[PDB]
């Protein structure tokens, strides 16, 4: 947010020729309206505004969403499954760096996240959070200027994939 | 090494070097463009490579639709200046007269009129500060090519006399390889700056 | 007698100033097209107008050098 | 006759001999790379048509 | 003053060490208190905590 | 009789100063348009007024060199 | 006798110093308004008081050059 | 006589040194108030005392040039 | 007699200016290709383009120095 | 005799050296205040003792310029 | 008489230009190999190409210094 | 008779070199102070031994200048 | 007569060029070994060959000053 | 007669070159020990071998200026 910084491709919004999708479902059933609500809202937001199978790509997390988008004949370009009940960082880290590096090749041009927000034990609200480009950003009510040791550009090139991976792991 | 002029109006030796460089450029052009072949080989691929090189330079400076016309002026200009710089190096003969057959670009009048011909063409296809910048870039282009050939000509000549009068092969060898390097770099910067002012006045 | 040396310091200081100015301009446009190589024409045109300035004042210096030579 | 003429012409010939031992391998490979590139470009089209 | 090494899994080593000399991707660094706010992407290496009389090595992967 | 040497060192030192100043200004402004392109016209105007200053002192140097050679 | 090239070395060294200092000031003010554009009037006002502060001493060098030439 | 050449030279090198030093101090304070504009008065006041400090000795050279022109 | 060191200061200041300009250009080219190796052909191309532009105006000082030695 | 221009060229080169050194050190004090404005006492006291260091040898030179002018 | 002084200042200014240019290009290539050590052969080969292209004009200054010494 | 000029330019060139060297070392040692406070003694000890190094040759110069003035 | 002044100005300009160039090279290689201290032998061999070039052109400048002193 | 002025310009230009070179070396090593504090002995040993390495040719310029003063 300081001294420009909008020169990086992850801050400024490039023109949209494709749209990525990071859908977070479960590996196992017996949750009632978890996967149904997430996959329903993803299917509605895809079939609402694209109307072409080449304009989007879907990254699922979970066997239920993977079976959903293979029954509905949609591309599942990144497709890891079989996560633990309390997942660590490395197993989502490798698919998260593949997602960020597949954005950095110029493929996605934007992407979104879809997951159930845990508020308190009974609601599980469905959220659409825009992952990147990082246009929606806010300072912490007071700021201190920084000294950039290589440069600002190399620090952005290292930092912004890590911030995207941290957003993915928090979601 | 005086200016040998048979006629009072114009230098005779410069006209001889202009005629010999025009004939050698024309015969290498017709030797590279003998027949039509869809699979390029021999020298036709070399002429097409120079042709697409000039085209690439035009594409760097201007839109391809505007600068497509200039391609056949540019390729004969780069090849003409190329051979005109490399003629001064092999022979550079001295006769019992003043001087004969050094090179055309070493003459200042030749290079300055070629530069003002270039700028007359880019005025033809196309407020005191702008016109003094125009005369500035004309004379700095002409003086650029004239100086960067004429200093090497004098040095090579000096080396030749130092060798003949009394062991000194490799200094003039290194200088002469550097001088054909200077010749091709000066030809390329001359045609590139030509196309830069052409692109600046067309679009 | 001293007009030769006058023309000589004039062309020498003009050459030194034009060399340093052109060196600075083309140096920083090398690093400009190295940081962002898709900005080559917008760097190149401003490079050439800077070259035009930093030569055009030593060019009128070296034009004046010949009338220094004659006197 | 002057002495500089045959002297610098002889060293121009031996400089072309050194540049022949040094330089026929790069530029002929560049011309062969262009020829094979445009032949493969020509070739794909003929195969594509067939 | 003090160093704090954190991880997405959880905080690892919080102590009171006045000297850290972690290697950035540009090169070496040296940090004493009163330092300017500085930002450096860390290479895959170890951070040297050598202010308590003996050095304390802590490795980073990723690193910032 | 040293007015030719006078006018020539004046033009030479003015050309050297204008060359270094214009080189610094143009080099930093092409770095400014290189790190971000979208206000090249904002950069160019302040560049040209800086060029105007750093040459307008050697321009009056050149005119004073003319009246030096006149004397 | 030699007062004319005294006047001229005064003007020439003043022009060289004004050129280098003014080029530094203008180059840093355009990179300053390049990296953040919203402070253009503030940076131009302090740039103009800085260039007046630099060329204050070469202008009195020019009037001292006048009284050297009159000598 | 040659004291005119003496005084002019002192005046010229004082102007050159003051020009380069004042250019450095003003250019870096342009960058300084460009990065953090909320600090502007305190660093411009210590910039002004640095200005007086960098041009203290060329004014002494100007006074000594008056002495040399008197001799 | 005086034209010899006239030609000598002319070629010397030309060599100085071309050396500084060539040093700035070539140094920035090699640090630019040190930043990334993928653009070293275009950076060597614009390197030789820059070396020609900064070695151009000193060599007109060289050939004008030969003219000065002629007279 | 020529001890007057001896004294003056001593004054001038001392002024040039003091100007460049003072300009560098006070400029980077401004840059250090801009990086971190809460160490202004230690930065200014190291500034003024550095000013004493850069100014010392030209002041020694100018008092020897007084001993040179007399001779 | 003046030919030996001519020769000496010509080779001296050639040495100054070659020293500054070679110092710049070698210093930037060793900070380049300090930045990325697996780029050392490409960097030092382009550095030796730069040594040749900054010492082009001082070397011709040396042989023109021998011309000036001979006259 | 020119021993006074000889001694004066020796002192002046020593003062100019000492001024530039002390300006460089004091300027980025206060940059080193401004980045981090805790290394003030080691920065100042390396500072003053650098002052000794860049001033030693200058000191020799002024002693040899008195030897030159005695000649 | 002029031969000793020639020899000394050749040695002086060669020393100044070698000093600035080798200072740039050695300064950038110790900051490069400050960045990555595991690259000591590569930096030392490259600074030694760079210093060998920057010294060796004023080395032949110095022996040419010896044959100037002989004449 | 001119041997004393010869020795003076020799020692003075060697002093200016050694001053700028040692200023660069000590300045970059003082920011280097300001960056990584535990690298102080390696940086000081490379700094002192650099200082001797850059004052190698100025001290032989001084001991050749002695025989310039003799001859």
């Amino acid at each position: 947010l300081g001294a420009g910084g909008a020169s990086h491709p992850m801050l400024v919004s490039r023109p949209v020729k494709k749209t990525g999708y990071l859908v977070i479902t479960s590996d196992r059933g017996l949750a009632g309206a978890y996967n149904s609500n997430v996959l329903r809202l993803v299917y509605q937001t895809i079939q609402k505004r694209h109307a072409s199978p080449d304009e989007y790509a879907i990254i699922v997390i979970g066997r239920v969403g993977l079976s959903f988008f293979r029954k509905r004949n949609m591309p599942v370009i990144l497709d890891i499954t079989r996560l633990p009940d309390q997942p660590s960082f490395a197993d989502i880290k490798e698919i998260a760096r593949k997602t960020v590096g597949l954005f950095a090749d110029g493929t996605f041009d934007e992407l979104y996240m879809y997951y159930n927000h845990y508020v308190s034990a009974i609601q599980q609200e469905v959220t659409e959070r825009k992952l990147l480009p990082l246009t929606d950003l806010a300072e912490n009510k007071q700021r201190t200027v920084y000294e950039f040791e290589p440069s600002q550009e190399e620090i952005l090139d290292v930092l912004l994939p890590q911030y995207a991976e941290s957003l993915i792991y928090g979601a | 090494p005086l200016v040998e002029f048979l006629g009072l109006t114009f230098n005779l030796s410069d006209m001889l070097m202009i005629t010999i460089t025009c004939l050698i450029v024309f015969i290498i052009a017709v030797a590279a463009t003998r027949s039509l072949q869809l699979r390029p080989t021999g020298m036709q691929n070399f002429m097409e490579w120079v042709f697409d090189f000039v085209r690439g330079i035009i594409n760097s400076t201007m839109d391809w639709q505007t600068g497509g016309r200039f391609l056949t002026l540019g390729v004969t200009l780069i090849m003409y200046v190329f051979v005109a710089n490399m003629l001064g190096l092999p022979f550079s003969v001295h006769v019992n007269g003043e001087l004969w057959w050094k090179s055309p670009t070493a003459d200042a009048t030749v290079t300055l009129t070629l530069a003002v011909m270039v700028v007359a063409l880019t005025h033809y296809y196309g407020f005191p500060l702008k016109i003094i910048e125009e005369f500035a870039n004309t004379l700095t282009l002409g003086l650029r090519l004239f100086g960067n050939i004429y200093a090497g000509e004098i040095l090579l000549g000096l080396l030749a006399s130092l060798g003949t009068h009394y062991g000194a092969a490799i200094p003039m060898m290194v200088w002469q390889a550097f001088s054909i390097f200077v010749g091709t770099i000066q030809a390329f910067i001359f045609t590139m700056l030509t196309m830069v002012y052409m692109a600046h006045k067309v679009s | 007698s001293l007009g030769v040396l006058a023309a000589a310091i004039a062309v020498g200081l003009g050459a030194l100033g034009a060399g340093i100015g052109n060196g600075l301009i083309v140096s920083r446009t090398i690093e400009g097209i190295a940081r962002q190589p898709e900005l080559r024409p917008v760097l190149q045109t401003t490079m050439f107008i800077g070259v035009a300035l930093v030569e055009a004042l030593p060019i009128i210096g070296v034009v004046f050098s010949f009338i220094y030579l004659g006197r | 006759s002057g002495g500089t003429i045959i002297y610098q012409l002889l060293m121009f010939i031996i400089l072309l001999a050194l540049l022949r031992k040094f330089a026929w391998q790069p530029l002929m490979n560049i011309m062969k790379q262009r020829e094979e590139h445009i032949a493969n470009e020509i070739d794909q089209a003929e195969k594509r048509r067939q | 003053i003090h160093v704090s090494v954190v991880t997405p899994d959880g905080p690892v080593y919080e102590d009171d060490v006045e000297m850290v000399s972690v290697k950035a991707k540009s090169g070496e660094l040296g940090i004493l208190p009163g330092h300017i706010p500085l930002v450096a992407p860390l290479e895959i290496s170890a951070a040297r905590l050598k202010k308590g009389g003996k050095t304390q090595y802590i490795a980073v992967s990723g690193g910032f």
